[PDB]
């Protein structure tokens, strides 16, 4: 239940993401899985956003980042304005076909490890852009770990998405140093969101009228 | 032949009716039971405009405009006031006993009702009281039947008995009461029934095998064919 | 600079610094999303969802006016009937990667089968998962609108509702009938 | 006589002097409910009528607007030259309070038209995108490049074969050769703008401001030339959110094109909305009930203190002073709660309707308004004394990026830029619009000099008197109707549409179809946010809108930065960017 993806920018494939992804097993001993839980541990309560915005959305994730929101409290405040000291590509907006370009220059020069979050119908899908200068989602050209809808997604959705994307770092298996060991990066096929709350969501009956307060 | 509508000259045919020769002209008059292949009858009155005989005539008079001849030098008005208000007014006496049925109508989007009734404006419903209903029959395969949704408009049975020379659709009992159908419950004898689903201007008759595998007239990928 | 300006940018450098210092003292503004839950007012527009009538069977009548009021293009459905003649969706599928949230589907419903609710945690790791079909729209209640019922309205006869039940409705009077 | 009724606009003098002028015969009047007189003028005249115009003795001082036309499909042009094309030209006088739009008629094979640019320098821009768009060269323009599509970009997306959906078109597909060709595409050539690479002492360094600039508000790039820290010139590199938002309003109903006016100026919300739904029910022919103003103006100055919090917090951060942004968004989340309890969302509420809003005011609306009302003014009491204020703040602001009124007049600036140089022009005092004339508030404008100080202080007093108007409106809410009686009010009332059959079929129609606007042009200018935002709405009888130009204030502020900028350090112009009052979805549209 993981998938390994390999990394070749310089390989027989011109399509970008430069990468191949294989559907594997658990890699995972008593001491390695333990440095690897902690340096999980250590990762996910650490993730500094890039400082990257592209529309409206991108106003939402900063007011999450804010006082009545204060993303602060999950370490993840601290906001980079260079790509070499963030950890988290937050696509905060429509992929513009003419910053495509832009949004893949600074995927390349983020360093590992890296995650994305796709924020936004734009994002996700290009939304209700259907039209000839924007890109139908970042997820063709760059890989998403995290998708939030929303037209702008409130900030605290930004936030579920920041503990979805906590989920999946901790249950994730990267190499632990550069010189020794497999170097392909194993990320956990989680059960998806949709699934894990159909049963809750499907047992609601009355809703609060939509005349008051 | 030479008309005035609105104070604007057409030169049109002088033995066409003014229905025809102003939706020729593409002017927009609200009807229902005239039909280009069928003729005119004078039924729904929907098609009210408001005739003058002079250029220096304000009074006027409400005619059918189906009914009237495009001769040479009339004058008509269809934005006149009192044309539109009974316009809407006939719209209004036919949504009086008219099912709430849109959503659940296979002639929703494509429906002449429903655009007549966006045409003359009228929107606001205050009549209060109860509304006829009407049971149905079984058609056969091909045409699926709702009474409810009938206006009165005698195209069907001008179609089917004038034109195509069926016999077994009629037109039977009175005033409000008017039924559409067959006698008895049967299968539609004549080989261009099917011509009913178009011919009838709301979702009395509708084509069942579309309406197996329903979809609205905007969701359809079309294509002229042979 | 002049002096005063001097003493007065003084001043105003201690000033900002005071207060700032006193805002250590304050109350906190912070929501603490996600131990205390967010509040959302009742029309608050996040997930969609397709309501039941009180009778429990599903409102929408697969009328497929939200699909074409949606600007976006995201709902497709297909109208199937019962044998008693209701219509209801074969099919109704969302898709909610593409979806902006901006209620139009649910102010063209004329059932209020569709409707959006306040829930906006719909986080996804892999977007396909974003493709909501009917089983996970469905919901087992009436929603926001608890007592409307289209067919009580309607003309069309389905089970549990011949002609002339509906709402001001005349029983039908056949055309054989002795009364002129 | 209702203010939507078609006119002509021939007692006004400037008819009278174009006349006098040029003769009868040299122009066509043109009746439309744009509010405004519609002349075409013949091609070669075009200067000459421009000239004439800004030498009257109350001139028209102000190009507010330039654009282009396809008139291939219009097929209800009764009255109008005959034209493939067409090029418009929206001046203001502001002394007279008056406006002219000029028309300028082309064919398919002669698709060019004398540059504006040297009776308005604000011209340049807008001549670049209607090269960019449809395809019309300017002759004289002194560099007619593209600037919402990259260079290698194919077609003209505003014309009327132009395919407008993504799916008409491959999926976008990145590989390294399509990579390196948009970035070389995308590099700056200095050759190309006249600029050197330096003296013969030094060297210019050029810096990209932008796209992913923490100043850059938005996709946006300011190429520097830079001596030291000295800007010799700067080219501000626009296009970058560019969404086709015009050629989406011929792509979608009068109705379901709503959510996409609020994304046009993503901080304005329901500001965005208002100037588009006027123009509908100009179209529509509706005039909508007293509650139905009050409603819009109550939304309207809501969003407008979210939009002015946001920017006077972002300004002092920019500035160097980081704390007053979560304070005022704490203010932002206040005005958020009485925002998604009446139209269930934040940003764009999508809320504004033709004929009306969507939904009635819920219960206890007032309560969050009286809550908001005595939240907010010791909140910015407390902004102006901790950080306004401060003479570090004043130093970096006061005297910095500064025009007078001829340069505002010149660029197009409007808002508080233009009030800031003394000129006492707000849309909302001079052409009055959804019953601002029964609120009483002042405008405030400055002593001459449009400083970015000056700029800052006037939105803060904008503030201030918007919240005059959220108090007059919470004490005097009229009672009755939240939509118009119109038969093209879209959608109905909900109730009646449940129960009613002729309205369930306007409801079902209108959804679906769409509502049918008769033809006719219409306008609406507004004060937005940032300025002063317009409609300018074409319908050719449909269901869609024959053409949808947008008129935004942020253009034309984008435009003026190199001449308010030039020969500043590159601190001046972090300071200007963060005081001109801009979002990039306003620039590109
Ligand atoms: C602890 C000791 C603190 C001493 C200073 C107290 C300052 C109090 C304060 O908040 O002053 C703010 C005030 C701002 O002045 P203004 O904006 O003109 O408003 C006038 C109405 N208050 O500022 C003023 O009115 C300026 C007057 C205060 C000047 C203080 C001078 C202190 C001695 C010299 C220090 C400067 C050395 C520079 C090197
Ligand atoms: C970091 C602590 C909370 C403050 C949040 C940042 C302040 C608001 C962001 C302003 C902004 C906007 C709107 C913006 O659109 C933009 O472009 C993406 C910026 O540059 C990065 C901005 O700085
Ligand atoms: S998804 Fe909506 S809010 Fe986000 S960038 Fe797109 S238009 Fe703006
Ligand atoms: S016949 Fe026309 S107006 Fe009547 S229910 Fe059907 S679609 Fe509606
Ligand atoms: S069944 Fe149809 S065609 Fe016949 S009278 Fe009624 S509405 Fe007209
Ligand atoms: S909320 Fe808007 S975008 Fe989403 S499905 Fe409904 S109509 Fe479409
Ligand atoms: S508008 Fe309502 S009843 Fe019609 S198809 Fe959509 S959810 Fe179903
Ligand atoms: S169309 Fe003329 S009366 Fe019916």
């Amino acid at each position: 239940d993981y998938t390994l993806t390999r990394i070749d920018p310089n390989g027989e494939n011109d399509r970008y993401p430069l990468q191949k992804q294989e559907i594997v097993t658990d890699p995972l001993n008593v001491f390695m899985g333990k440095l690897n839980d902690m340096v999980n541990w250590g990762r996910k309560n650490s993730i500094w956003p890039y400082n990257f915005g592209l529309s409206c959305c991108y106003v939402e994730m900063v007011t999450s980042f804010t006082a009545v929101h204060d993303v602060a409290r999950f370490g993840a405040e601290v906001l980079r304005a260079s790509p070499r000291q963030a950890d988290l590509m937050v696509v905060a907006g429509t992929c513009f076909t003419k910053m495509a370009p832009v949004i893949q220059r600074l995927y390349d020069q983020m360093l590992e490890p890296k995650w994305v979050i796709s924020m936004g119908a734009c994002a996700n899908s290009g939304g209700m852009y259907d039209i000839y200068s924007v890109v139908q989602g970042v997820d063709k050209f760059i890989p998403v770990d995290v998708y939030i809808p929303g037209c702008p997604p409130r900030p605290e959705a930004y936030m579920q998405a920041l503990m979805l994307l906590q989920e999946s770092i901790g249950k994730e298996r990267r190499p632990l140093s550069w010189v020794v060991g497999d170097q392909g990066v194993y990320r956990a096929n989680m059960q998806s969101e949709r699934e894990r709350k159909r049963g809750e969501r499907i047992a609601v009956t009355n809703l609060r009228t939509p005349d008051e307060i | 032949a030479t008309i005035h509508v609105d104070g604007k000259e057409y030169e049109v045919n002088g033995a066409d009716n003014l229905l025809e020769a102003c939706l020729s002209l593409g002017l927009d008059i609200p009807y229902f039971c005239w039909h280009p292949a069928l003729g005119s009858v004078g039924a729904c009155r929907q098609c009210a405009v408001k005739q003058y005989q002079n250029a220096e005539d304000t009074r006027g008079r409400l005619v059918m405009s189906c009914m009237t001849p495009a001769s040479d030098g009339t004058f008509i008005s269809i934005d006149d006031e009192e044309a539109k208000q009974f316009r809407e007014s006939v719209v209004e006496w036919l949504m009086t006993n008219h099912p709430h049925d849109c959503p659940v109508c296979e002639e929703g989007g494509n429906c002449h009702l429903q655009d007549m009734t966006v045409m003359t404006g009228h929107s606001f419903r205050r009549y209060r009281f109860t509304k006829r209903t009407h049971r149905n029959q079984d058609l056969g395969p091909f045409i699926s039947h709702e009474m409810n949704r009938c206006i009165a408009c005698y195209r069907c049975v001008r179609y089917y008995k004038d034109y195509a020379d069926g016999t077994d659709l009629g037109v039977y009992g009175a005033h409000d009461n008017v039924y559409f159908g067959r006698p008895e419950d049967g299968t539609l004898e004549s080989e261009f029934s099917g011509n009913l689903v178009e011919i009838c201007p709301t979702g009395v008759f509708t084509d069942k095998t579309h309406s197996e595998r329903y979809n609205r007239k905007w969701d359809m990928q079309f294509a002229p064919s042979i | 600079m002049t002096l005063k300006e001097l003493l007065v940018g003084f001043g105003t450098q201690v000033r900002s610094i005071w207060m700032i210092g006193l805002h250590a003292f304050a109350k906190r503004e912070t929501r603490m999303y996600p131990e205390e839950p967010v509040y959302l007012p009742p029309r608050y527009r996040g997930r969609i969802v397709l309501t039941r009538d009180p009778d429990g069977e599903e409102r929408c009548v697969a009328c497929n006016l939200c699909a074409v009021a949606c600007p976006v293009g995201c709902i497709s459905l297909q109208k199937a009937e019962t044998k008693d003649g209701r219509w209801y969706p074969e099919f109704f599928r969302i898709n909610f990667s593409r979806c902006i949230f901006c209620g139009l589907c649910e102010e063209a419903c004329p059932t209020t089968a569709i409707q959006l609710t306040p829930d906006f945690e719909m986080g996804e790791y892999k977007r396909q998962d974003l493709v909501y079909e009917k089983e996970d729209l469905l919901i087992s209640g009436p929603g926001k609108y608890p007592e409307y019922n289209f067919y009580r309205m309607a003309g069309m006869a389905i089970d549990g509702k011949d002609k002339g039940e509906a709402e001001n409705e005349a029983k039908p009077i056949d055309v054989k009938s002795l009364l002129p | 006589e209702p203010a939507w009724q078609t006119r002509d606009h021939l007692d006004d003098p400037v008819i009278g002097e174009l006349r006098n002028r040029f003769g009868p015969d040299a122009f066509t009047v043109q009746a439309t409910r744009t509010g405004v007189p519609v002349v075409w003028i013949k091609r070669e005249q075009l200067l000459e009528v421009g000239d004439f115009l800004k030498k009257l003795p109350k001139p028209y001082v102000m190009l507010f607007d330039l654009h282009g036309m396809d008139e291939r499909l219009r097929t209800h042009r009764e009255g109008l030259p005959a034209a493939d094309f067409s090029v418009f030209y929206h001046l203001i006088s502001i002394d007279r309070n008056r406006d002219i739009m000029l028309k300028v008629a082309l064919a398919e094979n002669d698709l060019h038209v004398p540059t504006f640019t040297k009776l308005f320098p604000n011209a340049n821009w807008y001549e670049r995108e209607t090269w960019d768009l449809f395809g019309i060269t300017f002759d004289g323009h002194p560099n007619l490049r593209r600037i919402m599509m990259p260079q290698t970009w194919k077609g003209h997306p505003l014309r009327k074969d132009y395919p407008a959906r993504a799916t008409e078109f491959s999926p976008f597909e990145l590989t390294k050769a399509k990579q390196d060709l948009e970035m070389e595409a995308l590099t700056f050539k200095p050759e190309e703008w006249g600029m050197k690479r330096g003296t013969e002492n030094e060297d210019f360094m050029f810096l990209n401001l932008g796209p992913n600039h923490p100043s850059a508000h938005g996709a946006f790039r300011i190429v520097l030339q830079l001596d030291g820290e000295e800007i010799v010139d700067c080219v501000p590199d626009i296009g970058y959110h560019h969404r086709g938002a015009e050629k989406m309003g011929e792509r979608q109903s009068w109705h379901s094109y709503i959510p996409y006016t609020d994304r046009i100026e993503y901080l304005g919300g329901c500001v965005n909305e208002m100037p588009y739904v006027l123009a509908v029910e100009k179209l529509a022919g509706i005039t909508v009930p007293d509650r139905v103003n009050v409603i819009r103006v109550m939304l309207s100055e809501l969003f407008r203190i979210n939009s002015h919090l946001l920017y006077i917090s972002t300004f002092i951060q920019d500035v160097g002073a980081m704390t007053p942004v979560f304070f005022a968004f704490t203010d932002r989340q206040k005005i958020y709660d009485l925002v998604e309890a009446i139209t269930g969302f934040r940003m764009h509420p999508a809320w504004f309707r033709i004929g009306g809003v969507a939904h009635d005011l819920p219960r206890g609306w007032d309560r969050l308004l009286r809550e908001f009302l005595d939240w907010m003014p010791k909140r910015l009491a407390s902004y102006e004394k901790a950080a306004l204020q401060n003479t570090i703040l004043k130093g970096r602001s006061q005297g910095v990026a500064a025009y007078g009124a001829k340069e505002a007049l010149e660029w197009g600036t409007t808002g508080a830029g233009l009030r800031a140089t003394g000129i006492d022009f707000d849309v909302r005092k001079a052409r009055p619009y959804s019953g601002y004339e029964n609120f009483d508030f002042e405008i405030p404008v400055g002593g001459g000099v449009s400083d970015c100080y000056t700029r800052v202080m006037l939105k803060v007093e904008e503030l201030r008197q918007s919240l005059r108007i959220l108090e007059q409106c919470l004490n005097n809410m009229p009672e009755g109707p939240f939509k118009a009686d119109h038969p093209l009010t879209t959608p109905p009332p909900k109730e009646r549409t449940l129960q009613h059959i002729e309205t369930l079929i306007t409801h079902f129609l209108q959804v679906s179809w769409g509502p049918v606007m008769p033809a006719n042009e219409s306008f609406q200018m507004i004060e937005a946010t940032k300025g002063i935002n317009s409609y300018y709405l074409t319908s050719d009888g449909s269901t869609m809108s024959y053409r949808t130009r947008v008129r935004t204030p942020s253009f034309a502020h984008l435009q003026q930065i190199p001449a308010a900028i030039r020969g500043s350090l590159v601190s001046d112009l972090i300071v200007y960017l963060g005081s001109i009052d801009f979002v990039m979805s306003d620039v590109d549209r």
